[PDB]
């Protein structure tokens, strides 16, 4: 048969036609397990809130084509309507100055609305209850070459301030403040805590909750680009920029992000299908169309999240392909 | 080998301790 | 038969759900984790309301410290877009928050809500009501939001600047189907729960005369309508939904009743303050009664006739 | 054994009560639902201070990642109004946070504080001293308060500004009904609690030298006093209460001693860091270590003298 | 019936937990 | 008497209580 070869060797995607609380496994199989399932967004967190909620799954599947001679950053954060920021260095370089792009999930628009001047329109608040991503290589034997990489990055968002100097008669110095993402130093980084592989066998990896508890946060309005527009990297005191272009930052939720670093080298072809899962809890706005579709986030399973937390502990950093 | 029945190994061979 | 919950923790459930029902509301905060020194303080405000006949007029009862509810009157059918939220303050606002927004956290630091209720009492005769009361709840929450403002300078200089300001408005100009609707003379009742999974603590702001503060245009806050605080001062928005009451009487229909507002917030008292002495522990963890809370909460109609509080 | 305390459960009690009273203090971290990788610091200054004669000196031990406590000085009886609190950094700033604090979010991008504990070993002569040690403890938070600046342009325009502040300093001059007070030759011992019902975890701030940032009046950020952090930077404030201790010294009283401040602080490594290899896992969740932990709490005395430590 | 006697209602009906 | 003697004699006394 002309394809039972190479065909198996580059993953395949999709083919379609113990006592918890059936929405406390459900959370557990969307948390570790997304791609094995289709399904509608499992209900949710199986946390104390019990409070109507808009339990939305998001999903990216995008080919990519990394260029040669480059290391491409696809970093995977919990932002709401976004899915991915990409960027590239050369290989030896540092992401420093290196603006990271947004990849935004399908329908931006509906959700949040064209512009951050009216995000919170349809959603006031969310909380992530998982977040993972696949890059899946359809490359062929004979041209890849390099090597995809993957550790996760704690960032956190906070107010930072500076200090600027408004021309004036006698000049005015003015104590500002502006919006900031800690950690964004990581990108150069490989931790101890790294999956290195061939590219030939692309990743999958999934984060959890960095805090003791899933909280809600609200959706930011206009945020454009995180060092908010007319503040420079060095003002907002962080690494380099994160920019949205037909989306807006609308928050960080509360998980780490996934950093994915895929290096080619010179001369070397390599082609992959990205996919990224994430389900976000928000809750609806009464002058939405999707408030129709709401229902109550389940009841808390303690023994649910009990597993969630053993399973996140055992689990490897990332996996190969044909492991997901 | 899926995540998932790989998830199940761990959650069943004794989650609780 | 079976309630094996710590009379606190029951007396917890007394308080969010049926506040109207007893000698006095058992009153005794929030029966979670944190034990610490707190200031409960019941408020309540018991007013005689008339409703402006050829208008809608909205009471949005929001999770605010100091303010019972919020109000506006907008024309039969209008939309509440420029139109601002008036604060109506619970009693006793200057003798806790102090008379300026530059001495709010005088007596207390810090807020958390244990119960937040509301319910409208309809005072007219069988020959001069007509109307409806509705009510539906909507997810009110406080964000940091980014405009950019241009200083007339030589060059003029843009400035990239923040306002804390309030998402979720909009819903002020929509009815969902979650909604209670009914005749004016049978009042409505309704009691919100809490919005997270955890009660935690949130710091009394200072400075804020109103929602976008001032200074800060509506647009720029990237805001719906304002909400103005004469006198009394936004302290802070907590972790319950708003309850959004909304009387429409035509002209000609004298509707009268008598509106109250509850709210038991636990309080963490300053050092410094003569009310210090006041203050006692918060109830230790039961998790029955935080289990039945919730149980409780997702059975309970979004709001009744006044006959059933 | 069913269900016991976890090692690191007990540990964390031990390590949250009675630092001072084991080999090396067992801080395996925090028993909390969270168990992602973390990196603890077991913070501790130890330094020989003498009190000056005829002063109030406020030592207030608030918990601010890497400064031990900020002290103050005024007369007997004055009140430390305008009067700024110094920073008196924990060693190892510069290494952990950074020279310039625009780099302090490099090694550490969050924290949570798991104790804050502190002790005055009085070391003056039996015929030298006079004088009391008064211990009491402050509910300070952080807010982002609002003011309006009017810029001097052509025709003046102005801003509605903000600043991020700390609620509750006006405490500074209060000796509450929960307090310790005690002759000086019996310093005291102390140590704090969690004032949230959980845990969480906060960024680490960039770019500030002074709790009301450089350029923002006292006044503006609606505070009473300032905290200045000279070569270190604010950081952050944690969810424990300041230990507030007053050493009132009277003229001629010679009153020396060895001030000792703990605190074991969770600390979430930025993987660019080289400390990034020492970090460790938080220990899983022990509801009876998390249990006793709110119990004992309840049960300790405000201070004790620093042989009962 | 007072909202107290049907929070009661609901208390009695079940609680697994 | 040490903080951590105080501190035993305390949950010695009886936290068996409750936890969940």
């Amino acid at each position: 048969r002309r394809r039972a070869a190479p065909r198996q060797q580059q993953r395949q995607q999709s083919n379609r036609a113990l006592k918890m609380s059936a929405p406390g496994l459900d959370f557990l199989k969307c948390a570790f397990a997304s791609p094995d399932f289709s399904t509608d967004p499992g209900k949710g967190i199986p946390d104390k809130f019990q409070g109507l909620v808009l339990p939305k799954k998001h999903c990216l599947t995008q080919s990519i084509t990394f260029t040669p001679g480059k290391q491409t950053m696809l970093l995977v954060a919990p932002i709401p309507g976004i899915a991915c920021l990409k960027a590239e260095a050369n290989v030896g370089a540092s992401f420093s100055g290196v603006p990271l792009a947004s990849v935004e999930f399908p329908g931006f628009d509906q959700l949040f609305g064209t512009s951050a001047t009216d995000t919170a329109a349809n959603v006031t608040a969310f909380r992530y209850a998982s977040m993972a991503a696949g890059v899946y290589p359809t490359s062929n034997l004979m041209q890849f070459a390099g090597s995809i990489q993957v550790y996760k990055i704690p960032l956190k968002q906070v107010l930072n301030s500076y200090s600027q100097t408004v021309a004036t008669v006698p000049p005015t110095n003015l104590a500002q403040n502006t919006i900031a993402i800690d950690g964004l130093e990581a990108l150069d980084a490989l931790p101890n805590n790294n999956y290195s592989g061939s590219f030939i066998e692309g990743c999958y990896s999934q984060s959890v909750c960095n805090e003791p508890e899933f909280e809600f946060h609200p959706i930011m309005e206009g945020y454009a680009s995180v060092p908010p527009a007319n503040v420079t990297n060095a003002q907002a005191s962080m690494f380099t920029n994160l920019t949205f272009s037909g989306a807006r930052y609308t928050g960080l939720g509360d998980m780490d992000a996934i950093a994915i670093l895929v290096t080619t080298p010179t001369g070397a072809v390599n082609t992959a299908v990205l996919k990224v899962w994430a389900c976000v809890e928000y809750r609806p706005n009464p002058n939405s169309t999707l408030y129709e579709f709401a229902r109550e986030s389940p009841a808390n399973d303690e023994y649910a999240l009990a597993a969630y937390r053993k399973i996140a502990r055992d689990i490897p950093i990332a996996v190969a392909c044909k492991d997901n | 080998a899926t995540f998932w029945e790989r998830v199940r190994s761990i959650l069943k061979s004794g989650l609780n301790f």
